[PDB]
């Protein structure tokens, strides 16, 4: 029969769960975020569309940090996306209150990964309308990942999602190839703004405001901290630049 | 939500009718027909097994005459399985009161409360109610020789004779005809037999296929005594009132 | 389509939207206008209180959450009672555990949080209710827009309600202007005033019917209403 | 089938809606606000001659300077009143003085929206919205007489007179013509009895209807037979007067 | 064993003129022979032209004078700005203390 | 009426369709995997697809360290795979603290078999879309292979195979041993015995295998683990040259 | 655990499941109570489905909740029994707590308030009863009769019925029952009560039970015999004519 | 303690108890009626600790009223008194026990005998001809041991009674002032206003 | 979260039919046969081995559990409920008789305790009633051997001999003809051997067929000996070999 898309816990014949399915479409119907894994580090970056010139520049910001080492951004529901950030900084708490040692980002990933697989046991609940790109420096080395509304995530070199998240992948996928032996935290910094400048085209009829973050074991000595200043605008230069 | 898969098992009908004690009645009446007649002497229980096989055991068997108290036992009518639930609370309270005041519980007390249980599953809990009615076959020093009935609803009466299951119209109008105030318990026993003989559905009606139990007081004695009577025994006072 | 998707919060539709809460989003729009706007010493509210019968009152649109917080409400008036007086008591532990006030962004944080766990559990409702916060804080003045939806918004100025969208261009207009009376909060008030009459087309701001709220550098959140706001008429 | 607490496409909560409508099928209730005191009347409406009239009770005290009169599924108004009445004593316990009118009214409209099969914001265990609106009148140092229009909705208006019930927008227009600032108690009193007859089905008597007041001097009083009977009489002569 | 209480010292002192009314207390805390300050306000300003001092057990007296100024601070929140009357302010006084009718705040208090 | 297909309630023909429905979820990775016991040793292979050119290839796995003990490998969506493994890891953690020996391979799969009916018998429970193979060389019992799927049913095998091309696999294997006569690879080391198990793999599927299309798994005595891309090219090496 | 709003509105302002449960009282049983001058009298009809009953120990339909008070009722019987249980628990609380018997008025405000609250709680349908009670307030001698319904409502009565023909009766009550002179005896009570019924129950001689109320706690049920006697002397002021 | 002495005679069980209501320093009353009638046919005396006394008096009270409103009947003494027992055996084990000790006297009307319970606060029950509770037993049960007859009339164990309590008032410490006296038998519960001087 | 399914999911039709009963009876039918019988001195219950694969060991799945040391389980139906059940009944012999009465309880009453977890599946909030039919032969000291029968409604019956399953109509009716009251413990054996036979459709040997006996005390199987009172379990599961002893004579 039918109705299989009515309730969030139920098999389709095909053995689908169409409500997180129907999550994922609040997701590419988002903004476009990133991720990009470099030799040391990850660079965050998202697009924060200008719906007037009303908005405060630079401060609705939509990245947010997790204890002190993790990052994390996300395309949807940006309420769903908060939800799920206090929870992994619950996650987070929780870890270091008995282990002593900050969670490592494989550890907090499963957390956030559980969580949101949990969101897909019952009918009493609903999916997460976002998909998430996180990630952090730890123990031994940096670690990305993207965690979909089914609560499947992977590691990746490179990530986004949204609504220009082809473009992206593309391009995600060419520096991939033409560097197999690891972007820098500065370079990543850079290649992300332009990412999300072209990704953007996928929605140029609205202006938006960039926003970067990275975590760099050199660079930020392994702590998540904001692009900002210098650092950023010759970021955005280096996008405006490339984008003609 | 779940609001979807809920049958609402108490609510009223336009009619002001409850559905689900209508239904569970509806299969009461295809149960084994069971038989009370209050003689001035004692009590007579009767009951017609239903469904029976040449390899059921008869002997270790009893599927509609169980004893409550050493003063009260009832005949069932539906889901032996509920009935066992509703029966062993039954002998519960029968304690409870004994405890307590230190006197057997008056016959009617214990009937009240086990319609009591059974009007709650019709007015709140969302729990389909017990598929079962029981006859009520006892002894106090109030009223005597008590014969009660209650069904689903919740609702008891007290009888003179009575029955319950199937074709109890047919029952009913039988037993309307030939009973009399001034009966005596072996004429009730009789009484019993004959309408239960008139009201089988199946071909002759022997002594595999019925479960009887009389409550007397023993001339020499002065006390109360239930029989539940043996295969053997059945099977004699099944020639002895002439149906061999 | 819709029909079967829109029974309850908990369900998403084949396009990944949330009918309950577009429809809470919906009460809003049925609300009377309220503008907020904020220059970098003081931040306005200015309300049309709406009134039901020439017999009944204007009922009462904006709400104190502290000294140096408060809001403006379009659309349910009981929801914005309960989100307000969350808002009061959040500033309230702020300020006797840490013995800090509040930031306004952090309010805001608090409120879409609360806003999002009713539009993911099955039983509840959204908030049918639109909420302008105004306050000045550790970094200055604010604003902020709250939806339903869970989503909130920092602005220099903006408009919530029936016909919200007139004041809302004018302010966006005016931008450059107002966000420079600085020192001066009767001028800001008029500006707030001459965006809101940008939304009418009923009738014209009277006395008992224009309500005004404002908070600043040195001046601890208050509310105009009546006679108080003659002036400015 | 839906929840309780569903929001319509149009953004108001069914429940509520329904609510108000069985609001319009109740009896009519009426009040007025003068500088001079509140009147509250209603009318009884007995569904039969053996129904003794004056067992219907539908104007109560709330505490000496609040009353209030109720309008629709009159069972569900008891244990709204009985947490007005709480409400106003608690207070005067925890405060040695009167507890303000917009402050009690406010008390009984947080009831109001506590409904639903489970919403994630307390513990509101009531399986639907209250099926009767009411108007609570009364007295108080800071803003003098008032009248409020308390809805399951639970919204409260202010109001200078107001009419609930199935002659409500009739009788409401009313009002509309005939309040002026300048009222008195006993203008109102005749006004209130005469809106009361227009829009009753039956022929207005001291037994079919009720009158009441709040006044800061005697606080809020329930008008005997008696005493309205001849108001009403002095309503007649009045009309007929021209 | 673990003792709650401990004893600040101080004294203070209330006085009602026909249109005026003082409440004033020495600025010294101590702790058994030692001071602890020789300069630790113990009567405040709570708004509402109310002045109210708790002695005894300091983190009693403060306990109730930050729960008495958050009273007054709600009073106007749920009772249209009114003013908390001095004598409204004393049976409120009441109900904080007999709500720790057994586990007392340990002070004397006057406003 | 027609909601006997949504949650787990008999249809007029005594079917659980959701449970039915679950067992078509956890083919959705189109991925197979086959287990074979060793002499003194039990193999997991299972066949390793990374599309994505984005992805960490270090970090797509459907085998399981559960205990020091036992493996498990998942056949099934991942995130129903990694509830799977948490709650396996937990039950086995417990199971030591409370009765002072490690948890049996056995014992773990009924464990988890039962929990699995649980939401095939309560409504509000969904069943999880996956199939856990359960290995290791348990002390009483020597190598052991238990499997449990969404109904809740378990069992022991001699060797096993899970996944859409699953038949294929098990006929082939069914053959060996009718063939061989024993209910084991006879082989002293795990290497040949996980040769044998790529090999078969290969003659079932008709496929050919590089160091990164396969991901294996061993259980010897008191200890399981996964080889790695070199540990496996070392093996794909040997079986070449055979061939 | 189940808490499913089984009462709410429907689109016209109604609630049908406590609509649906004024419809269970209609297929009940009839029930009246007429108020005398010193006292109240309650009269039932009995069924007749089925006969062969053993009327000593058959539940009647007339409970006492105190020495001074009674409740007959029309509807659903296994929801009466729960009422009057929890009608007769508040009688004893009341004159534990307030040294003093519940007034009529009082007892019947608290039946009311539980039919009502049954209207409005989650998990549960309402009461498919109406009741009728009456009495006599502590050391008072003016006679009491009070209805209430599924809804919650009350309200007194000079004279009521209830359940299936109430219609009718009520009719003949309404033209057969003057406030200005209340049947001043019990006698000329007793006999408008059964009139009333006799309107309904078509020769019921034992389909027909009353109950007479005087102040004090006295309170008497009439034998077959006594009522017998009325509806002969009644058979008798029809033909006589 | 208070004095709570209980005779079972022929046709009835006559129960007398002290008048004193004393609070430390001051007796504060000595008129005090230390019983409640628990049904027509069944009273019920007691002493004890100073609030628990009454509470659990009317306690019990209440609770046979119930019953016999819901059965329109009344339970027999020995079936009150179990009810009674039960009730203190579980007082025992609570938080804060009830520190009451009674003397259930009724008169069985199937029976058609009286019947004497007496059931200290531990839940302790024993049924007598005669029986008290506290010191009373000390100075009485030798006056009763020794003049007690199973076939007295009311009137004879009045005057054993009278006798009791003039030894009571003459060799106890302290003044209980007088007792109130209640016959209970098959009429029911009266009260003997003339004791003061019998 | 939290199981909001606080309401039966089995109700009345208007036919009077419980339809979750039904249906589970209807997946009981779809089984395996199963078979019980029971002799002067003993009782036999047998099933087969429906290997669901030839890399399957059969072995370690058993259709035939011991609940008490003189009680056993078979069934017919959905294996997944049964284990459960079979957890359940072993519990509940411990929990609501032997740590009170200080020995196991007596075959109807665990019988009675196992139908009462199945009623309850019938009436609970947010369940399905179990899928299966049980048959449980057991033994103690006043009331001798026994047979009984429980079904998904909880209902429960004595038996001389019966089946469930597959073919329990052709099985119970040649069950029927060589039934009598004076069977020894291997004439029941056999006879279920050959009412085995007609059900299976493959290869029928002592690896294919699961069958236990309710009959003397093992004292071999104790595990230990000084306490004269104590002689052993009454119920053994036979072996492999053992059955193919008995086939011969087949």
């Amino acid at each position: 029969g039918t109705g299989y898309d009515l309730s969030n816990s139920v098999f389709s014949p095909d053995g689908r769960n169409f409500q997180v399915e129907y999550a994922v479409k609040a997701v590419e119907n988002g903004t476009t975020s990133i991720g990009i894994k470099c030799n040391d580090g990850v660079v965050f970056a998202v697009e924060k569309l200008i719906t007037s010139k009303l908005l405060v520049p630079q401060k609705n910001v939509k990245i947010q940090v997790v204890d002190r080492h993790i990052g994390c951004v996300y395309s949807g529901l940006i309420p769903d996306g908060r939800h799920l950030v206090n929870r992994g900084r619950e996650e987070a708490a929780s870890f270091k209150k008995l282990y002593k040692t900050p969670i490592p980002i494989p550890a907090f990933a499963d957390r956030l990964g559980q969580y949101v697989q949990a969101h897909t046991l019952y009918n009493s609940v609903r999916p997460f309308g976002v998909s998430t790109i996180f990630g952090g420096v730890d123990k031994n080395g940096a670690h990305l990942y993207m965690l979909e509304p089914s609560g499947s995530y992977w590691g990746y070199k490179g990530a986004a999602t949204g609504k220009g998240r082809q473009s992206a992948k593309a391009e995600l996928e060419k520096l991939v190839d033409h560097h197999p032996e690891g972007l820098s935290a500065r370079e990543a910094v850079k290649q992300a703004a332009k990412i999300i400048y072209l990704a953007h085209e996928d929605n140029k009829e609205k202006d938006f405001e960039l926003e970067i973050s990275w975590c760099s074991l050199s660079e930020t000595n392994g702590l998540h901290k904001f692009v900002k200043g210098d650092l950023l605008q010759e970021a955005i230069d280096f996008a405006q630049k490339e984008i003609n | 939500g779940s609001r979807r898969y809920d049958s609402r098992t108490t609510i009223f009908s336009p009619e002001g009718r409850l559905y689900q004690v209508e239904y569970a009645l509806e299969s009461i009446s295809h149960a084994g027909t069971a038989i009370g007649i209050m003689a001035s002497d004692g009590i007579v229980l009767a009951a017609e097994r239903k469904v029976t096989s040449t390899l059921l055991e008869q002997d270790t068997s009893t599927e509609k005459l169980y004893k409550l108290n050493d003063k009260i036992a009832v005949a069932v009518a539906g889901l032996t399985a509920d009935a066992e639930i509703l029966i062993n609370t039954a002998r519960i309270h029968a304690q409870n009161y004994l405890k307590t005041y230190n006197e057997d519980i008056p016959v009617e007390i214990l009937v009240r409360r086990l319609s009591d249980i059974k009007q709650g599953y019709t007015q709140h809990g969302g729990l389909r109610p017990f598929g079962v009615s029981f006859i009520y076959a006892g002894y106090d020093d109030r009223y005597g020789y008590q014969l009660y009935t209650s069904n689903p609803s919740g609702n008891y009466t007290g009888w003179k004779a009575i029955s319950v299951g199937a074709n109890t119209s047919a029952a009913q109008t039988l037993l309307q005809m030939d009973y009399k105030d001034d009966m005596k318990v072996d004429d009730a026993i009789e009484l019993a037999l004959k309408t239960l003989s008139k009201t089988t559905d199946s071909s002759a009606l022997t002594y595999d296929r019925l479960e009887f139990a009389t409550i007397r007081k023993g001339a020499n004695d002065g006390e109360v005594y239930q029989k539940i009577f043996k295969p053997q025994e059945i099977k004699d006072i099944l020639v002895k009132t002439g149906i061999t | 389509f819709r029909n079967n998707y829109d029974g309850d919060t908990v369900t998403f539709s084949p396009t990944g939207r949330l009918f309950q809460v577009e429809y809470a989003l919906e009460a809003i729009k049925q609300g009377s206008v309220t503008v907020g706007l904020r220059s970098n010493t003081h931040a306005v509210l200015v309300a049309l209180k709406r009134n039901a019968d020439e017999l009944s009152s204007y009922q009462k649109k904006i709400i104190k959450c502290d000294e140096h917080m408060g809001l403006s409400l379009a659309g349910l008036a009981p929801d914005a009672r309960v989100l307000s007086n969350y808002l009061r008591q959040q500033c309230n532990y702020s300020s006797l555990v840490f013995n800090r006030k509040l930031a306004v962004e952090r309010a805001g944080h608090l409120l879409c949080d609360k806003a999002q766990k009713n539009t993911q559990s099955y039983g509840g409702r959204p908030y049918g209710v639109g909420l302008l916060i105004i306050g000045y804080d550790k970094s200055g003045a604010h604003l902020l827009e709250f939806q339903p939806s869970g989503n909130v918004t920092e602005l220099y100025g903006t408009a919530i309600g029936a016909r919200s969208q007139g004041a809302k261009t004018y302010l966006e207009r005016t931008l450059d202007t107002f966000i420079k009376i600085d020192g001066n909060p009767d001028e800001l008030i008029k500006a707030g005033v001459e965006a809101i009459s940008q939304s009418l087309r009923d009738e014209s701001l009277t006395v008992d019917n224009l309500s005004i709220a404002i908070v600043g550098k040195d001046t601890p959140f208050t509310i105009y209403d009546g006679e108080a706001v003659a002036k400015y008429i | 089938d839906r929840g309780v607490s569903t929001f319509s496409p149009e953004g108001r909560l069914f429940q509520v809606e329904y609510s108000l409508e069985a609001i319009k099928l109740g009896s009519t209730a009426i009040g007025i606000a003068t500088k001079e005191g509140v009147v509250l009347g209603v009318e009884k409406r007995a569904t039969s001659p053996l129904l003794e009239s004056d067992s219907i009770e539908k104007i109560v005290e709330i505490d000496r300077h609040i009353g209030c009169a109720m309008s629709g599924l009159t069972a569900d108004a008891r244990s709204m009143i009985e947490h007005a009445r709480t409400a106003a004593v608690t207070h005067n316990l925890y405060y040695d003085e009167d507890i303000n009118v917009e402050s009690l009214t406010q008390s009984v409209c947080d009831l109001a929206l506590r409904f639903g099969e489970g919403a994630s914001g307390e513990e509101r265990l009531m399986s639907r919205p209250f099926g009767v609106a009411l108007l609570i009148a009364g007295h108080d140092a800071d803003d003098g007489y008032q009248l409020f229009h308390a809805e399951p909705s639970g919204t409260f208006y202010r109001y200078n007179a107001k009419a609930i019930g199935s002659g409500s927008e009739g009788a409401q227009a009313e009002l509309l013509n005939e309040w002026h600032s300048s009222l008195t108690l006993k203008e109102a009193e005749l006004l209130v009895l005469k809106i009361l007859k227009q829009v009753m089905e039956e022929k207005l008597d001291e037994n079919n209807a009720q009158l009441s007041c709040i006044t800061k001097q005697d606080g809020f009083k329930i008008y005997d037979n008696e005493k309205t009977a001849e108001l009403i009489k002095e309503l007649k002569e009045k009309e007929a007067a021209e | 064993q673990f003792n709650p209480y401990g004893d600040n010292g101080g004294t203070i002192l209330g006085i009602a003129g026909e249109d005026f009314a003082v409440l004033a207390g020495d600025t010294r805390n101590i702790t058994d022979y030692s001071i602890n300050s020789r300069y630790e306000p113990k009567v405040f300003d709570c708004g509402d032209n109310i002045v109210m001092s708790a002695n005894g057990f300091a983190a009693d007296g403060d306990a109730l004078v930050k729960r008495f100024k958050n009273s007054v601070k709600w009073y106007h929140f749920d009772h249209n700005d009114k003013k908390l009357s001095i004598n409204s302010a004393a049976r409120n006084i009441q109900h904080l203390l007999y709500g720790k009718r057994f586990f007392p705040y340990y002070v004397h208090t006057i406003i | 009426a027609g909601y006997d297909r949504h949650i787990t309630i008999f249809s007029p023909e005594g079917r659980l369709y959701q449970v039915e429905y679950a067992f078509k979820a956890t083919n959705q990775t189109n991925i197979n995997s086959l287990a074979v016991r060793g002499k003194d040793c039990t193999v997991v292979i299972s066949q390793k697809k990374v599309p994505d050119k984005l992805l960490d290839p270090t970090t797509v796995s459907y085998i399981f360290c559960i205990s020091r003990t036992i493996g498990m490998v998942v056949n099934g969506p991942i995130p129903d795979a990694r509830n799977a493994a948490l709650r396996a890891k937990a039950e086995a953690a417990e199971f030591r603290y409370k009765y002072g020996y490690d948890m049996p391979c056995d014992v773990l799969a009924k464990r988890m078999a039962n929990l699995s009916q649980i939401y095939t018998q309560r409504a509000y429970m969904r069943p999880l879309g996956v199939i856990l193979t359960f290995v290791s060389v348990d002390e009483e019992l020597g190598p052991s292979i238990y499997k449990t799927d969404p109904a809740g049913y378990y069992v022991g095998y001699k060797a096993t195979a899970t996944g859409p091309k699953q038949q294929e696999i098990t006929t082939n294997l069914e053959n060996h041993f009718k063939k061989s006569k024993i209910d084991h690879i006879n082989e002293e080391s795990w290497e040949k015995v996980v040769e044998f198990a790529i090999t078969h793999m290969i003659d079932a599927l008709g496929t050919e295998f590089s160091k990164n299309d396969l991901e294996v798994g061993v259980a010897t005595k008191d200890k399981f683990f996964t080889l790695s891309a070199e540990n496996i090219e070392e093996r794909l090496v040997a079986i070449a040259e055979q061939d | 655990g189940y808490d499913r709003a089984l009462s709410i509105f429907s689109p016209d302002g109604h609630i049908f499941q406590v609509e649906y449960a004024l419809e269970a009282v209609k297929r009940g049983t009839c029930a009246v109570g007429v108020k005398g001058k010193n006292c109240v009298v309650l009269g039932c009809e009995r069924r007749s489905t089925l006969k062969l009953q053993d009327t000593r120990i058959t539940p009647s339909k007339v409970s006492k909740i105190d020495s001074h008070v009674v409740l007959s009722f029309s509807g659903l019987n296994a929801d009466s029994r729960i009422l009057i249980e929890k009608a007769r628990v508040e009688a004893q609380s009341h004159r534990l707590t307030l040294e003093d018997p519940v007034t009529v008025e009082y007892l019947t405000r608290y039946v009311a308030g539980v039919q009502q609250r049954y209207t409005q709680s989650g998990g549960v349908r309402p009461f498919g009863v109406s009741t009728l009670i009456a009495g006599f307030d502590p050391r008072d001698d003016e006679p009491k009769l009070y209805q209430t319904e599924p809804s919650g409502i009350y309200s007194s009565w000079s004279a009521q019925t209830i359940g299936r023909n109430s219609k009718t009766v009520r009719e003949f009550l309404e033209k057969n029952y003057d406030r200005k002179e209340p049947p001043a005896t019990v006698e000329e009570c007793v006999k408008l009560t059964v009139r009333s019924l006799l309107e309904v129950v078509q020769t019921g001689a034992k389909n027909i039970e009353i109950t007479v109320v005087k102040p004090d706690s006295d309170i008497v049920a009439l034998s077959s015999e006594e009522i017998n006697q009325y509806v002969t002397q009644i058979e008798q002021e029809k033909q006589e004519q | 303690m208070d004095i709570i002495l209980g005779i079972r005679v022929q046709d009835s069980v006559i129960l007398a108890s002290s008048k004193a209501v004393t609070r430390g320093i001051s007796v504060l009353k000595d008129s005090d009626d230390k019983t409640r009638q628990l049904s027509p046919h069944t009273l019920m005396s007691f002493a004890g600790e100073a609030g628990d006394t009454v509470q659990f008096a009317e306690y019990i009270q209440a609770n046979i009223q119930l019953y016999s409103i819901r059965e329109d009947y009344e339970l027999s003494p020995q079936a009150v008194s179990s009810f009674v027992r039960q009730e203190l055996a579980k007082s025992i084990r609570s938080r804060r026990p009830y520190q009451v000790n009674v003397l259930i006297g009724g008169y069985d009307k199937k029976k058609n005998k009286p019947e004497l319970y007496q059931i200290d606060y531990l839940g302790t029950k024993v049924e007598l001809p005669y029986g008290a509770h506290g010191y009373s037993g000390f100075y009485t049960f030798s006056l009763l041991d020794h003049h007690y007859r199973p076939d007295m009339t009311t009137e004879e164990g009045l005057d054993l009674l009278k006798l009791c309590v003039q030894e009571l008032e003459k060799r106890m410490p302290m003044d209980f002032k007088g007792v109130i006296v209640k016959i209970v038998d098959k009429d029911g519960i009266r009260q003997v206003d003339d004791f003061q001087a019998q | 979260m939290t199981d909001r399914y606080s309401f039966s999911l089995t109700t009345f039709s208007p036919s009077g039919k419980l339809g979750q009963i039904d249906y589970a009876l209807t997946a009981v039918k779809q089984g395996v046969t199963s078979l019980g019988i029971k002799a002067t001195n003993g009782v036999v219950i047998a099933t087969e081995k429906k290997s669901s694969s030839p890399l399957a060991m059969s072995e370690t799945l058993s259709k035939v559990s011991l609940l008490t040391p003189d009680i056993g389980a078979v069934y017919s139906g959905m294996g997944p409920d049964y284990r459960v059940l079979v957890d359940k009944s072993r519990k509940v012999a411990h929990t609501s008789y032997k740590r009170i009465y200080g020995e196991y309880p007596p075959t109807k009453l665990l019988v009675s305790e196992v139908a009462k977890i199945m009623q309850e599946a019938t009436q609970s909030g947010g369940v399905r009633p179990f899928g299966v039919s049980l048959l449980i032969a057991g033994h103690d000291e006043f009331n001798g051997f026994s047979l009984y029968q429980v079904d998904p409604s909880g209902s429960y019956f004595p038996w001389k001999a019966t089946a469930i399953g597959k073919g329990s109509v052709a099985a119970k009716t040649f069950l029927e003809k060589r039934w009598n009251d004076e069977l020894e413990l291997e004439d029941a054996i056999h006879i279920a051997l050959l009412t085995l036979k007609e059900s299976v459709e493959g290869e029928f040997n002592g690896d294919t067929i699961e069958l236990a006996i309710i009959g003397d005390e093992n004292p071999d199987l104790l595990g230990y000996t000084g306490i004269p009172t104590d002689k052993g379990p009454r119920f053994r599961k036979l072996t492999s070999q053992e059955i193919n002893d008995r086939l011969e004579a087949l």
